[PDB]
């Protein structure tokens, strides 16, 4: 199903190894159906890489990356959706897990 | 398609590569190591006890 | 080499059966329909144009490979040995060293003791491809892209390794009229064209004259380059010029 | 002692070529065939039993035959096998034939029956043996080197081969359905005998002594044999049990392959005269044989060749040696040795000609 | 059966690590980088002692007794710096990128 | 992870390497004992300090 009405937005993010950001995307998808999501950029990536989708809704994502001011183009089902972030550096010094 | 990707040596993260073959829709697919090994060469030499 | 398992064709009278598949080395199967039999007396079922047939085949190893393969190598450079005839004292002694300057041997308070080899050559590649009495510096398909009719036929680790893995293009066509038998296209393999046409062996094609010999493979004579030797001797042999 | 035969049935098989133009059902069609062996000897499998008789016994001089759904008996006398020249029996078990046998496009094989009528099967099959070695021959010579090759062996208890037995859907024989006054008499001759009509009454069932089904045709009716009793192998030509895939059944196929010797010929030795870094080499045959050339130089320069005639070939010797050989005899080996000469100390100068022995025609630049 | 070690505690110091130990018996310490080098490094110790450690810009192992290996990793560590009227850029640009970035400065 | 090793999961192909890099954390002669292996040189046969 080819998808309408795209408007992305970020809560609240943070720049760090875990999963430190979390975006919400308008859509309007014809009809139900599973289809992909990929980070266009490399420096935001995306952890859950595909979804279930039905129409007029919105959908919560949870990302990764490096830089504060995370400008993102995204593929989905293929549709380019432009964002925009203004992120922030974590608190811990030092976690284990690479 | 066939397709030819390359993924860093980093064992346990997902890479993500995506299959953008036209005339279908795009599917991303996800690589993770688990382990890489080295088997060098069995030449032996002698023994010490 | 293999075997071609094809087993009694499935005749299904009067209607139609399908066939449930597996994953056989090589599994295929198609059913045909409106064909008709035949045997003694006349057709052997009753029904005429709802006489189906499914037909399945695949292929499995041969008894032959108990015995009887080539074998796909990865070979590199070599760890050389030598035999060494001596004149000392008049007596004739004998040493066998590893060509590489690591092994010292030692015989009546002498220490030989030869070098690397000043050259690192051999006439051997990467892929090599055996064959029981020779050798061949062959580029053979990779293992699970085995190509059709040639090397690459059908592919597996050891003749104790169970699973084989082929590709032989097996697909079944029509049967005739009334003639119960299974037509299957063929089959051309790596024995079937490559025995014919081995070409030229290592034993006869070999750069400086280096012979082989199998088991282990060896390549003997092969000359090139120049061997540094060093031996350590007391004074013992030795005699002082108020001697001589 | 090999006494595992019991359930088994020397079925009749559609043999494709049984001369005569046309095709046939032959009780002695031939299956698969077995050309692996590297000498050249030929592993058959047929549709008969031999060396067995109906009570099963080991009278390994004897045959069973199906005909007319009975299994019957004769003698292995009269087997022939066939692909240009009368062929030799040599391994005789079961289904089962080994035999050394020359040249030829085609096989086939048949033999005498006991009412004296003589029965064949022919299937194109491309019997050339390879070759061995790197020599051919009219025949085996009674000397020569000894190489190694794999061949057959005589053994009936060679494990780990398999093949699976059950036993056989039907008999459709339709000499049986005879019209009285337009009836139907279903004769079964002391057997069980499936019925499938297109008319009232018994249409399908079941019987068990010769009835009559009345008013309805031959075609109309369908008598096929049920045995119950007696199994055959899985022929890949017989029809199928039409239910499912393989019904249970086991036997073993021996006759199985090891590896030998083989006496392998000689060559006979050619003869050969020298000249200025070159050898001229007059060779005699004795069968179309190969001969191959090298020098010893950083590449190998090679030359593979055949002859089959008495064949004078020059070569020349670069100052690294040559290497030539010839049948399965050891390679011949050659270093050029200062020829003549140029010349010698002449009270001219008559001096460079001997420097045309080392490097002719290459440091007289500096001349 | 050989004697495991007791988990030792630990805390982070911005592109560093203290991590304070205790032994009872006499037990070894040792520690190294993955990079391109190693750096390797060990020491015995027997006394409850304290040590610091620079976690360096790729990832440090240390591994303490006969435990599994402490693994540890330099996330980006704090926020001293914003963006406002100022620059408060360049602790930005110490955190990421130390004694380079500061040259195109 | 070497070029030469298709494989294939329900009717999916892969093939993997070979490496970008050849490098290896070993030198030539190594000492193994039951549990451990070390980098170091040793003498040769017949020459024994
Ligand atoms: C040593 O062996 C050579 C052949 O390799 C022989 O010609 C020579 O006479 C022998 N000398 C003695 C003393 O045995
Ligand atoms: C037969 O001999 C060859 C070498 O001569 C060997 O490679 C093969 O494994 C042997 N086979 C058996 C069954 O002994």
């Amino acid at each position: 199903p080819s998808v309408t009405d795209m408007s992305c937005e970020v809560p609240a993010c943070t720049h760090s190894s875990d999963f430190g950001g979390v975006a919400i995307i308008k859509y309007t998808a014809s009809k139900k159906g599973k289809c992909a999501v990929h980070s266009m950029t490399n420096a935001v990536t995306i952890r859950e890489a595909d979804v279930e989708v039905e129409g007029n809704s919105q959908l919560q994502i949870s990302f990764s990356t490096a830089l504060a001011s995370a400008e993102f183009r995204v593929q989905v089902c293929s549709t380019q959706v432009h964002c925009a972030a203004a992120c922030h550096p974590p608190k811990d010094h030092i976690v284990n897990y690479p | 398609y066939e397709h030819v990707t390359v993924i860093p040596n980093t064992v346990g993260v997902p890479y993500k590569t995506l299959v953008n073959r036209p005339g279908y829709s795009p599917m991303v697919l996800e690589m993770e190591l688990q382990s890489v090994t080295l088997e060098p060469t069995l030449s032996l030499d002698y023994i010490t006890c | 080499e293999y075997k071609t398992v094809i087993p009694s064709p499935y005749v299904k009278c009067c209607g139609t059966a399908e066939c449930k598949d597996k994953s056989l080395p090589d599994y295929s199967c198609k059913v045909f329909t409106g064909v008709y039999p035949f045997m003694w007396g006349g057709a052997y079922c009753f029904c005429d144009a709802e006489n189906t047939q499914l037909s399945e085949a695949h292929v499995e190893k041969s008894e032959s490979c108990k015995t009887e393969f080539a074998s796909a190598y990865r070979a590199h450079t070599a760890s050389a040995s030598a035999k060494l005839r001596v004149l000392y004292q008049g007596n004739n002694i004998t040493v066998a060293a590893y060509a590489n300057g690591d092994h010292a041997v030692t015989v009546k308070d002498a220490k030989f003791v030869v070098g690397p080899m000043s050259s690192a050559w051999t006439p051997f590649d990467n892929k090599i491809v055996v064959y029981k009495g020779d050798v061949y510096n062959m580029d053979y398909p990779p293992f699970g892209a085995g190509r059709p009719g040639q090397f690459g036929d059908i592919q597996s680790r050891t003749p104790e390794s169970k699973d084989v893995y082929a590709n032989t293009q097996l697909v079944l066509q029509r049967p005739a009229a009334g003639t119960v038998h299974v037509p299957y296209s063929q089959a051309p393999s790596g024995f079937k064209y490559w025995l014919k046409e081995r070409g030229a062996s290592l034993q006869h094609t070999a750069p400086f004259g280096c012979q082989i010999a199998t088991n282990p493979v060896r390549a003997v004579n092969c000359a090139v380059g120049n061997i540094p030797i060093s031996i350590d001797i007391p004074d013992a042999a030795f005699t002082r010029v108020v001697d001589a | 002692n090999f006494n595992v035969y019991k359930a088994t049935r020397p079925y009749l098989a559609h043999c494709p070529d049984c001369g005569e133009g046309h095709s046939c059902h032959s009780p002695i069609a031939l299956e698969r065939i077995r050309n692996e062996a590297t000498d050249g000897t030929l592993k058959i499998q047929v549709s008969l039993q031999i060396g067995i008789k109906t009570d099963d016994s080991h009278d390994w001089t004897k045959l069973r035959y199906m005909d007319s759904h009975t299994p019957a008996d004769a003698e292995r006398a009269g087997l022939l096998v066939r692909t240009s020249a009368p062929c030799t029996i040599t391994g005789t078990m079961g289904h089962f034939i080994l035999a050394r046998c020359p040249k030829g496009e085609t096989l086939t094989v048949g033999f005498t029956d006991s009412r004296k009528i003589s029965h064949t099967c022919t299937h194109p099959f491309h019997h050339e043996p390879p070759v061995i070695g790197r020599e051919r021959f009219h025949s085996r010579p009674q000397h020569g080197k000894e190489l190694p090759c794999s061949t057959y062996v005589q053994s009936t208890a060679a494990t780990a081969e398999e093949i699976e037995v059950h036993m056989p859907p039907d008999t459709p024989d339709r000499t049986l359905m005879t019209q009285q006054s337009g009836n139907v008499k279903i004769t079964v001759n002391g057997q069980t005998v499936r019925y499938k009509c297109n008319c009232g009454g018994s249409n399908e069932g079941l019987t068990t002594t010769d009835k009559v089904i009345n008013n309805c045709k031959i075609d109309q009716c369908h008598a096929a044999v049920t045995n119950h009793k007696n199994w055959q192998y899985n022929s890949p030509l017989v029809p199928r049990n039409a239910e499912l895939g393989d019904r249970k059944g086991k036997i073993h196929i021996p006759f199985p392959l090891a590896n030998v010797t083989c006496r392998v010929p000689k060559a006979r030795n050619p003869t050969v005269t020298y000249g200025k870094n070159q050898v001229t080499m007059l060779l005699y045959p004795d069968h179309p044989t190969l001969l191959s050339y090298r020098n010893m130089g950083q590449e190998p320069n090679y030359h593979e060749e055949w002859v089959t005639h008495k064949k004078e070939v020059t070569l020349t010797v670069p100052t690294e040696g040559l290497e030539v050989t010839w049948g399965n005899n050891e390679p011949y080996k050659y270093w050029p040795q200062m020829s003549t000469n140029g010349t010698a100390h002449g009270h001219p100068h008559e001096i460079i000609l001997y420097y045309y022995e080392l490097y002719p025609t290459m440091t007289v630049v500096i001349v």
